[PDB]
C-alpha cells in the first residue's frame, strides 16, 4: 500500500459545467418533439396522397400494357421483327439452364430467332 | 530571428552565470557554438570561469579546441590565443596540442 | 490477451531451443518462393510438348 | 421482453470465449463449422482437373 | 474515487477487442467463393450447387461477426463517446467510397451516349430498343423512395423524445415501403423489352440500376436489424449508433436513385 | 448485496456499473441500461468530472533540480514532449522519466521528475 | 500461439504478418524477372523453347507480384501498421478486426494468382489487361477470370486498410498533438489512404465489367454490340497514376526522417514539405491520359494533359531541394540507411527527369511502348521506392527486433545492387530511342549489343539480394553478439562535439518522435498513461 492510495484522483468537482451538460439533455429531449410532431403532419398531408393518385395513375397505365402483352402472345414467330447486329449478343452461352435465356427473361416480349 | 551580435554576446555571458553543474555548462557551451558565428572574446572568458566553478579541465581543454574549428584561417586562432592569453595562463589551462605534442 | 515480451517473442517462428537447426526453416522458406515460377514452367512446357 | 441486465450479468461474470457466452450459442456453432469445411475443402479438390483440363460431364 | 479505485479502470477511452476467429473465416469464404464461380462459368462444376454454398457461408459468418458487435455495445459498455465517433466516422468514408462506384458507372453512360457509335445508328437510344418510359411505374418509385425519408425522420425523433409506440410504428412503415420499391423493379424488369444482351444500352442502363437494386436489398435489411433491437429494448433514447448509420444510408441511396431518374430515364429517353 | 452506484464516490468495481432496467412499455434511458467504462464516463459528466485525462505538458516555466515540473503516471514511467519554455521554442525532444531517475532536456535544459499513484 | 497469429487484434503482430509475406513474394518476382532476362539476352529461342504465350505470362506475373504482393503490403502494411500506432501515441488502430482481415485476404489472392498460370494458358495480356485482347475470343478459359478475382482480393485489402489508417489519425492523437505537430511519416500514410479511398472504387468497375463481357454476354467493350475499347483505358488510367504515387509517397515520409537523424538537423521548410505532398496528391487526379496519347484523343485534349503533366515536377522539385537544405551544415553520419538516401536523391532525380520528355505529347511519338519508358519507370520504382524500403528496414529492424546486424556486410549488399541496377536500366534508354518495342521475347539482330550487357546486370543484382537474406539469417541468430563485439553500429546520434563520454550516457537518445524512446522490442501495451507533449 503507498500513502498515495487514498487521495483524490480529480479534483473540485465544476457544478457549472455537470449545469450545460444537464440542462442540454432537456432541450434536445423537447426540440425532437416538435420536430417530430410535424414530420408526421407532412406524412399524412403530403407523403401520403402522393401515393394515393400516383398510383391510381400508374395502375391505369399499367393496365393499358397487360392488353398489348396479350396481342403479342398471339404474334407467331414469322413476322417477329428481325434482329439488328447488336442484339442478342452471345459471345458465349450463360452457364446456366440452356444457356441462351438471360435472368428476367420472358418468352412473350424477349425471343432469340 | 534577429538579433545582432552585440545582443548575442550580452545573452550568452547571461547564460554562463546561471549554469550550475557540468549537464549545464555543457549545454549552454554546445548551442553557443552552433550558430554562424564566432563567440566573441569575451564570452570564450566566461566559458572558461563557469568550467572552473564546477571543477571540470576537460571541458575548458574543448573549449579552445572547437575555436580552432570554427575560425575561417589559422591567424583568426593566434588572434584569440593572443587576446586570452592571461586567462588561460591564470587558471592552468593547457592546449590540446601541448598537451599531446606531435 | 497478456502476452510475453523479450527478443524472440514477438515473431511467429521458433528459432531457439529447436531440435532441428533454423537454417532449414530460414532458407527453406525462401527456396519455396524462388521457386513457384519454374514449376509454373514446367506444366506449361509439359502441355506444348516440348518435354 | 426486457433482457438486457439479465444478460448483461452473465455475459460480464463469464470465462468463455465471447462468441460462446450466449446459453443459446451451441445451436449455432455446432452446424456452421461443420458446413464451413464442407464448403472450403470442395473447391480445392477441383483444381487437379482443371490443370488437367478434365469438364464435368453435365450432360 | 481515491487513487485505489481509479487503478481499476482503463486509463483511455479507446476499445481493446479480443482475439476473434471471424477475420480469418471470412477470408476463406472468400476464396472458396472466387475459386467455384471461376470453375463454373468453365464447366469444371457441373451446377451452380456449390456456388450456392459459398454464397450462404460468406452470409452466415458476417452474421455472426455482426453478432458479436453487438454484445460488446449492449452487454458489455464498450462503446464510450469517443469509440462512437469513431464508428461514424468510419461509416461516412464506406459510403463515399461506394458513391464513386456509381460515379465510374456514369462515365460509361456519358461515354456511350453523347457521340454514338455508327453500329447503333449514330443515335441515342439506339434502333429497335424500345425503353422505359418515365412517367410510369418508374414515377411511382421515385415518390415511394421520398416518402420514406420523411417517416424514417419522424421515427428518430420520437426515439429521441421517449415515445415508443410513434417510434416503432414510423420504422415498420419505412421497412414496408423498401419492400414495395424492390418489387416494383422486379416487375419492371420482367415485362421490359430488351436485356442485358441487346448491345452497349442494354448494359450500362442495367448496371448503373442493378447495382441500385442490391444496395435496396441491403438497405432493407438493416431497418429489419434496426426493428428487432428497439423492439427489444437495445436502443437507448441517447445511445443508438446502429440507427443512425441506416438513416444515413437511406438518404444517399435517396439522392443516388434522384441521379438514375433524371439521366438514364428523362435525359436519356 | 451489491447495489447500483449513484455518484463517482459510491463506484467500487466493475459490479457496482449495472443500471436498473427500463420497465415494459417506454424507451429506455442512458442512466438505466449503460454498463462498463461507458457508463463511468457517463457519471463524472453528470457531476462534472472528466475521467479521461487530456490536457496538454506543463510549459510555464523550466524545471531545475532543486525544483523540477511533477509529473502524475500510474506506472512507473511515462512519455514526456518538450518544446521549451513558451511551448514552441525549440523543435520537440522526447522523454522518459522514471520513478528512480529524473528526465532532462539537452536542448533547453528543462528537469522533469515523475510522481507515481498507481496501486497494484 | 495459434490463437496470437490467426486470432490477432495487434497492430504490431498483424504488421510482422504484413513483412513475412512481402518479402515471399519478392522472391517470386524476382526469379520471374531472371527468366526474362536470360530470354532476351541473344537473339533466337533461348530457355522457353519458342513459347511465347509463356514468356507473356511470366511478364504479367512479374508486374502484379513486385507491385500488389511486395511494395504496398510492405511499406503499407508493414511500416504503416507498426508505426504509425507508436508515432501518435495510439493503444491500438481503430477496427482491429478489420486490420486482420486485411491481412488474410492477401493470402487468398495469392492462391487464385498462382493457380491462374497452371490453368490452360495463362494470362498473357500485360498488367494492364486491355480488351479484346483479353475477352474470351482471344483468350478462353478461366485464366483471365482468375487473375480478375485476385485484383479484386487486392483491392479489399487496401480499401479496408485505409479506411482504418484514417479513422486513427484523426480520432486517436495523444494529449497535446495536433494535426500541426505529426511526424512526417505520419502525414505520408494520411494521404496516401485517401488516394487510395477514391481511386480504387474506380477500378473495381473496370474490371467487373470486363468480366462481365467474359462470362454474361454484356457489351461495355466489345465492339460488334456498340460497345468501345476506349473506354476501358481511360477507367484504369484513372486508378493507375493515383498508384504510382500511393507508391512514392510513403517512401517520401521515409527518407525524412532517415535524412535528418543521419545529419543531425531538422528537416528543412517542414511545414511546406506537408503541403507539397498534398498538392502532388491533389495533381495525379488530372492527368492521367498521357499514358494515351496515341490513341487517337483530339489535339485540345492533349494540349491540356501536356500543361497538366508537366506542373506536378513544381511541388516534387521542392521536396528535392529542401532535402539538401537539410543535409548542408550538417554533421553526416554514413551508415547504411544513409548511404540508401543519399543514392535516393541521385537516382530519383534522374527517372523523373526523363518524365518529363515523355510529357510533352509531340514527343511521346517516339516513346511509345518504346524500351524508353521501361527504362523510365524502373529508376522510380526499383531505384526509388525500393531503395526506400532498404533503407527503412536498416533504420527500425534493430529496434522492433532487439537484434542488430553485421554493419560491413551491409555496406557489400548496398554496393552491389547499386551498381547491378544501373547496368540492367541505363542502356534500357538506349535501345528505346533507337526504336525497341516492349512485350517482345524477340527482336531484330541490331539490338543485341545492349541487350546482353543488361542481362549481366541482372545477375549481379540477384546475387545481392541473396546476401540480403544471409543478413536476415545472421541477425536471427547472432543478433545478441552484434552488440557487444563491435560488428554493428550501436548509437545512431553520436555525442556532440563538447558532450562528454558521461554526460552522453545520461540522455543516450535525443529523437523527435516516440517510437526511439520505448524499450528495443516495445511492449504489447505499450501505453498506459498517456504521452504528453507541449
Ligand atoms: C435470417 C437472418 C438471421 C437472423 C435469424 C437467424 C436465427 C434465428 C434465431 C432464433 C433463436 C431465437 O430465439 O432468437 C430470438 C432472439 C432473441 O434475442 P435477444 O433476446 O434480443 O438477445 C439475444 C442476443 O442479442 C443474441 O441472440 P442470439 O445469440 O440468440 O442470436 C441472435 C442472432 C445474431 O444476431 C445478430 O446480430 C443478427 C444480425 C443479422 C443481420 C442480418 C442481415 C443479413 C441478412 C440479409 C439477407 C440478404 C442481405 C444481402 C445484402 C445485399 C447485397 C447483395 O443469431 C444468429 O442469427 C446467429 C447466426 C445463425 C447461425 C449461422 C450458422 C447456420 C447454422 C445454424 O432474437 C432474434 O431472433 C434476433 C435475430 C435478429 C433479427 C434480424 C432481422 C433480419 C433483418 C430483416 C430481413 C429482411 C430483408 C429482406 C429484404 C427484402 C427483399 C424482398
Ligand atoms: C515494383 C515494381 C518493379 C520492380 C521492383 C521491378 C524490378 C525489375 N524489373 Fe520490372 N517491371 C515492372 C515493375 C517492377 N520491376 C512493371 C510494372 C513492368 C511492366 C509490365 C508490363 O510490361 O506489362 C515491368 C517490366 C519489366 C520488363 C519488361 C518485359 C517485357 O516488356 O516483356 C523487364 C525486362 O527486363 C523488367 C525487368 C526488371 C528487373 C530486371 C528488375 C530487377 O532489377 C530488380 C532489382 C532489385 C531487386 C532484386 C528487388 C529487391 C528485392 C526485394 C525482395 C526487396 C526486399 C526488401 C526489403 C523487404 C527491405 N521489368
Ligand atoms: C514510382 C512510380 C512512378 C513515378 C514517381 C512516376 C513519375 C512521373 N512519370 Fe511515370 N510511369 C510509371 C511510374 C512512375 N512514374 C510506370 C510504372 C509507367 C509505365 C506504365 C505502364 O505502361 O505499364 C510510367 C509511364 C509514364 C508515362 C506514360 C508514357 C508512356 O507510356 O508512353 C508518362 C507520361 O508523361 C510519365 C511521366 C512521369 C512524370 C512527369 C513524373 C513526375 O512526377 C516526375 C517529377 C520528378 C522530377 C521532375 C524530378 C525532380 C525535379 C526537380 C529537381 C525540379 C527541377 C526540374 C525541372 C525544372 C524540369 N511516366
Ligand atoms: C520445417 C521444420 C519442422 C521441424 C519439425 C518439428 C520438430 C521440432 C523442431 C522445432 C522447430 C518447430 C517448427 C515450427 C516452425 C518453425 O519454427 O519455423 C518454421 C517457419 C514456418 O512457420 P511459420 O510459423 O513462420 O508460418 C509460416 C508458414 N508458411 O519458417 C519460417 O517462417 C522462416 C521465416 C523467416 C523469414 C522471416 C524473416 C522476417 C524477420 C522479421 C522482421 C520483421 C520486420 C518487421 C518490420 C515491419
Ligand atoms: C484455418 C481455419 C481456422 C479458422 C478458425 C476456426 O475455424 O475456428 C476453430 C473452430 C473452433 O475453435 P474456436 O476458435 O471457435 O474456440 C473454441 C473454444 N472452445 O474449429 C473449427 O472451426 C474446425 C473447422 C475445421 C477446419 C478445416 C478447414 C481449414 C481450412
Ligand atoms: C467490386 C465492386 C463492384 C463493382 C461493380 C461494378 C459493376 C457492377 C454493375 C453490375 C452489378 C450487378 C447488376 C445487377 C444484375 C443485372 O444486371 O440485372 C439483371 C439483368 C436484367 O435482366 P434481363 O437482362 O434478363 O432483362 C430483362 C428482360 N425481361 O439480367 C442479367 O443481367 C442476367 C445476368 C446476371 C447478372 C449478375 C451479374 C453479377 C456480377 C456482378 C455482381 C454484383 C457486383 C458486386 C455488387 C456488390
Ligand atoms: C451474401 C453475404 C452478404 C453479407 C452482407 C450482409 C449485409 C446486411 C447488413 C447487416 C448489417 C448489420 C449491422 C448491425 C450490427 C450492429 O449491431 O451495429 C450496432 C452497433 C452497436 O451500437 P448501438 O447503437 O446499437 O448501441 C446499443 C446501445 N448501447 O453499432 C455499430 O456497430 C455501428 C456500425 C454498424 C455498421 C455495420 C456494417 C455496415 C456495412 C457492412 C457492409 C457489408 C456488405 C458490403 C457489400 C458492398
Ligand atoms: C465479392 C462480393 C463483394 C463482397 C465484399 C467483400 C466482403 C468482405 C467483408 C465481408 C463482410 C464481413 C463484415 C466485415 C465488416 C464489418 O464487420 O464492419 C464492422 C466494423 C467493426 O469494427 P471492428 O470489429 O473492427 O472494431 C470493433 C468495434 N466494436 O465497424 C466498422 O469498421 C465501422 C465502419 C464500418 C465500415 C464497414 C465497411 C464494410 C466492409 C465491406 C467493405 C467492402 C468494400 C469493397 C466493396 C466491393
Ligand atoms: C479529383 C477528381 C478529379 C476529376 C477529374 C476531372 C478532371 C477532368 C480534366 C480533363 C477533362 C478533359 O479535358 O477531357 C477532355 C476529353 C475529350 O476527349 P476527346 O479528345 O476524345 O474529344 C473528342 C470529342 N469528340 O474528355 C474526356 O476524356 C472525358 C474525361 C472526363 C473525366 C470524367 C471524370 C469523372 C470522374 C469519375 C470518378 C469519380 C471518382
Ligand atoms: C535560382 C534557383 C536556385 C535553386 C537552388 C537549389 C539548390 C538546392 C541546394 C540547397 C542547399 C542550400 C540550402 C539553402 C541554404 C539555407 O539554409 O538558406 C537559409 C539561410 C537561413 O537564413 P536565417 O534563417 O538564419 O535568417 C533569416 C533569413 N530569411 O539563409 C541563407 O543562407 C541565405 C541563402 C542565400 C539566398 C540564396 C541566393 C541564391 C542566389
Ligand atoms: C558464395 C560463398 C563464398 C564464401 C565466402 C566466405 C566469406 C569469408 C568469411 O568467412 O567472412 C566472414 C564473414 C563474417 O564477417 P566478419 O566481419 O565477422 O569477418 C571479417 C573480419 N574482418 O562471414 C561471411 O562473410 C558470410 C558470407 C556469406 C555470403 C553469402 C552466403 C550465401 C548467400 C546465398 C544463399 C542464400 C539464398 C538462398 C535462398 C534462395
Ligand atoms: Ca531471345
Ligand atoms: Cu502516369
Ligand atoms: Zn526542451
Amino acid at each position: 500500500l503507498p500513502p498515495n492510495a487514498l487521495k483524490p484522483a480529480f479534483g473540485p468537482p465544476d457544478k457549472v459545467a455537470a449545469q450545460k451538460f444537464k440542462e442540454s439533455l432537456m432541450a434536445t429531449e423537447k426540440h425532437a418533439k416538435d420536430t417530430s410532431n410535424m414530420w408526421v403532419k407532412i406524412s399524412v398531408w403530403v407523403a401520403l396522397p402522393a401515393i394515393a393518385l400516383t398510383a391510381v395513375n400508374t395502375y391505369f397505365v399499367e393496365k393499358e400494357h397487360a392488353e398489348h402483352r396479350e396481342h403479342l402472345k398471339h404474334v407467331p414467330d414469322s413476322e417477329w421483327p428481325r434482329d439488328y447486329e447488336f442484339m442478342n449478343i452471345r459471345s458465349k452461352p450463360f452457364f446456366w439452364g440452356d444457356g441462351d435465356k438471360t435472368l428476367f427473361w420472358n418468352p412473350v416480349v424477349n425471343r432469340h430467332i | 530571428d534577429e538579433e545582432t551580435f552585440e545582443e548575442f554576446t550580452a545573452r550568452y555571458e547571461k547564460e554562463f552565470d546561471e549554469a550550475y553543474d557540468l549537464f549545464e555548462v555543457q549545454r549552454v557551451l554546445n548551442n553557443c557554438f552552433s550558430y554562424d558565428l564566432v563567440p566573441a572574446p569575451a564570452v570564450i572568458e566566461k566559458a572558461l570561469r563557469a568550467a572552473r566553478r564546477v571543477n571540470d579541465l576537460p571541458t575548458a581543454i574543448r573549449v579552445f579546441e572547437a575555436l580552432k574549428y570554427k575560425v575561417e584561417n589559422e591567424d583568426q586562432y593566434k588572434a584569440y590565443l593572443d587576446e586570452l592569453k592571461d586567462v588561460r595562463q591564470e587558471l592552468g589551462v593547457p592546449l590540446k596540442e601541448e598537451l599531446f605534442p606531435s | 490477451v497478456h502476452f510475453k515480451d523479450g527478443v524472440y517473442e514477438n515473431i511467429p517462428f521458433k528459432v531457439k531451443g529447436r531440435k532441428t537447426p533454423y537454417a532449414l526453416s530460414h532458407f527453406g522458406f525462401f527456396a519455396i518462393g524462388f521457386a513457384v515460377p519454374f514449376v509454373a514452367c514446367y506444366v506449361q512446357l509439359k502441355k506444348s510438348g516440348a518435354f | 421482453a426486457n433482457k438486457v441486465i439479465q444478460l448483461q450479468k452473465i455475459f460480464q461474470s463469464s470465462t468463455k470465449p465471447l462468441w460462446w457466452r450466449h446459453p443459446r450459442s451451441a445451436l449455432y456453432l455446432y452446424p456452421f463449422y461443420a458446413i464451413f469445411a464442407v464448403a472450403v475443402v470442395t473447391p480445392l479438390l477441383y483444381i487437379p482437373n482443371a490443370i488437367r483440363g478434365i469438364k464435368a460431364k453435365k450432360a | 474515487m481515491t487513487h485505489l479505485e481509479r487503478s481499476r479502470h482503463q486509463q483511455h477511452p479507446f476499445h481493446m477487442v479480443m482475439p476473434s476467429p471471424w477475420p480469418i473465416v471470412v477470408s476463406f469464404a472468400l476464396l472458396s467463393l472466387a475459386l467455384s464461380t471461376a470453375l463454373t462459368m468453365h464447366g469444371y462444376i457441373g451446377n451452380m450447387n456449390m456456388v450456392y454454398l459459398a454464397l450462404f457461408v460468406l452470409l452466415t459468418s458476417s452474421i455472426l461477426w455482426f453478432r458479436d458487435i453487438v454484445a460488446e455495445a449492449t452487454y458489455l459498455g464498450d462503446h464510450t463517446m469517443a469509440v462512437r465517433k469513431g464508428i461514424n466516422l468510419g461509416f461516412l468514408m464506406f459510403v463515399l467510397s461506394e458513391v464513386l462506384i456509381f460515379a465510374g458507372l456514369f462515365w460509361a453512360y456519358f461515354h456511350s451516349a453523347m457521340s454514338p457509335d455508327v453500329t447503333l445508328g449514330a443515335c441515342w437510344p439506339p434502333v429497335g430498343i424500345e425503353a422505359v418510359q418515365p412517367t410510369e411505374l418508374p414515377l411511382l418509385n421515385t415518390i415511394i423512395l421520398l416518402s420514406s425519408g420523411a417517416t424514417v425522420t419522424y421515427s428518430h425523433h420520437a426515439l429521441i423524445a421517449g415515445n415508443r409506440n410513434k417510434a416503432l410504428s414510423g420504422l415498420l412503415i419505412t421497412f414496408w415501403l423498401i419492400v414495395i420499391f424492390v418489387t416494383c423493379q422486379y416487375i419492371e424488369y420482367t415485362n421490359a423489352a430488351f436485356t442485358i444482351s441487346d448491345g452497349v444500352y442494354g448494359s450500362v442502363f442495367y448496371a448503373g440500376t442493378g447495382l441500385h437494386f442490391l444496395h435496396m436489398v441491403m438497405l432493407a435489411a438493416m431497418l429489419g436489424v434496426n426493428y428487432w433491437r428497439m423492439r427489444n429494448y437495445h436502443l437507448t433514447a441517447g445511445h443508438h449508433v446502429g440507427y443512425e448509420t441506416t438513416i444515413i444510408y437511406t438518404h444517399v441511396l435517396d439522392v443516388i436513385w434522384l441521379f438514375l431518374y433524371v439521366v438514364f430515364y428523362w435525359w436519356g429517353v | 448485496v451489491v447495489k447500483t452506484a449513484q455518484n463517482l464516490a459510491e463506484v467500487n468495481g466493475p459490479e457496482t456499473l449495472i443500471g436498473p432496467g427500463a420497465k415494459e412499455g417506454t424507451v429506455p434511458t442512458d442512466l438505466d441500461q449503460e454498463t462498463g467504462l461507458a457508463r463511468l464516463e457517463l457519471l463524472g459528466k453528470l457531476e462534472g468530472i472528466d475521467v479521461f485525462d487530456t490536457k496538454p505538458l506543463d510549459s510555464s516555466r523550466k524545471g531545475t533540480m532543486k525544483d523540477p515540473i511533477i509529473i502524475e503516471s500510474y506506472d512507473d514511467y511515462r512519455y514526456v514532449g518538450c518544446t521549451g519554455s513558451p511551448a514552441g521554442s525549440h523543435t520537440i525532444m522526447w522523454l522518459k522519466p522514471t520513478v528512480n531517475e529524473v528526465a532532462r532536456c539537452w536542448e533547453c535544459g528543462s528537469v522533469y521528475k515523475l510522481n507515481p499513484v498507481g496501486v497494484p | 500461439m495459434v490463437q496470437r497469429w490467426l486470432y490477432s487484434t495487434n497492430a504490431k503482430d498483424i504488421a510482422v504478418l504484413y513483412f513475412m509475406l512481402a518479402i515471399f513474394s519478392g522472391m517470386a518476382g524476382t526469379a520471374m524477372s531472371l527468366i526474362i532476362r536470360l530470354e532476351l539476352a541473344a537473339p533466337g529461342s533461348q530457355y522457353l523453347h519458342g513459347n511465347s504465350q509463356l514468356f507473356n505470362v511470366l511478364v504479367v506475373g512479374h508486374a502484379v507480384l513486385m507491385i500488389f504482393f511486395l511494395v504496398m503490403p510492405a511499406l503499407i502494411g508493414g511500416f504503416g501498421n507498426y508505426l504509425l500506432p507508436l508515432m501518435i501515441g495510439a493503444t491500438d488502430t481503430a477496427f482491429p478486426r478489420i486490420n486482420n482481415i486485411a491481412f488474410w485476404v492477401l493470402p487468398m489472392g495469392l492462391v487464385c494468382l498462382v493457380t491462374s498460370t497452371l490453368v490452360e494458358s495463362g494470362a498473357g495480356t500485360g498488367w494492364t489487361v486491355y480488351p479484346p485482347l483479353s475477352s474470351i475470343q482471344a483468350h478462353s478459359g478461366p485464366s483471365v477470370d482468375l487473375a480478375i478475382f485476385a485484383l479484386h482480393l487486392t483491392s479489399i485489402s487496401s480499401l479496408l486498410g485505409a479506411i482504418n489508417f484514417i479513422v486513427t489519425t484523426l480520432n486517436m492523437r495523444t494529449n497535446g498533438m495536433t494535426m500541426h505537430k505529426l511526424p512526417l511519416f505520419v502525414w505520408s500514410i494520411f494521404i496516401t489512404a485517401f488516394l487510395l479511398l477514391l481511386s480504387l472504387p474506380v477500378l473495381s468497375a473496370g474490371i467487373t465489367m470486363l468480366l462481365l463481357d467474359r462470362n454474361f454476354n454484356t457489351s461495355f467493350f466489345e465492339v460488334s454490340g456498340g460497345g468501345d475499347p476506349i473506354l476501358y483505358e481511360h477507367l484504369f488510367w484513372f486508378f493507375g497514376h493515383p498508384e504510382v504515387y500511393i507508391l512514392i509517397i510513403p517512401g517520401f515520409g521515409i527518407i525524412s526522417h532517415v535524412v535528418s537523424t543521419y545529419s543531425k538537423k531538422p528537416v528543412f521548410g517542414e511545414i511546406s514539405m506537408v503541403y507539397a505532398m498534398a498538392s502532388i496528391g491533389l495533381l495525379g487526379f488530372l492527368v492521367w491520359s498521357h499514358h494515351m496519347y496515341i490513341v487517337g484523343l483530339d489535339a485540345d485534349t492533349r494540349a491540356y494533359f501536356t500543361s497538366a503533366t508537366m506542373i506536378i515536377a513544381i511541388p516534387t522539385g521542392i521536396k528535392i531541394f529542401s532535402w539538401l537544405a537539410t543535409i548542408h551544415g550538417g554533421s553526416i553520419r554514413l551508415a547504411t540507411p544513409m548511404l540508401y538516401a543519399i543514392a535516393f536523391l541521385f537516382l530519383f532525380t534522374m527517372g523523373g527527369l526523363t518524365g518529363v520528355a515523355l510529357a510533352n505529347a509531340s514527343l511521346d511519338v517516339a516513346f511509345h511502348d518504346t524500351y524508353y519508358v521501361v527504362g523510365h519507370f524502373h529508376y522510380v520504382l526499383s531505384m526509388g521506392a525500393i531503395f526506400s524500403l532498404f533503407a527503412g528496414y536498416y533504420y527500425w529492424s534493430p529496434q522492433i527486433l532487439g537484434l542488430n546486424y553485421n554493419e560491413k556486410l551491409a555496406q557489400i549488399q548496398f554496393w552491389l545492387i547499386f551498381i547491378g541496377a544501373n547496368v540492367i536500366f541505363f542502356p534500357m534508354h538506349f535501345l528505346g530511342i533507337n526504336g525497341m518495342p516492349r512485350r517482345i521475347p524477340d527482336y531484330p539482330d541490331a539490338f543485341a549489343g545492349w541487350n546482353y550487357v543488361a542481362s549481366i546486370g541482372s545477375f549481379i543484382a540477384t546475387l545481392s539480394l541473396f546476401l540480403f537474406i544471409y543478413i536476415l539469417y545472421d541477425q536471427l541468430v547472432n543478433g545478441l553478439n552484434n552488440k557487444v563485439n563491435n560488428k554493428s553500429v550501436i548509437y545512431n546520434k553520436a555525442p556532440d562535439f563538447v558532450e562528454s563520454n558521461t554526460i552522453f550516457n545520461l540522455n543516450t537518445v535525443k529523437s523527435s518522435s516516440i517510437e526511439f524512446l520505448l524499450t528495443s522490442p516495445p511492449a504489447v501495451h505499450s501505453f498506459n498513461t498517456p504521452a504528453v507533449q507541449s
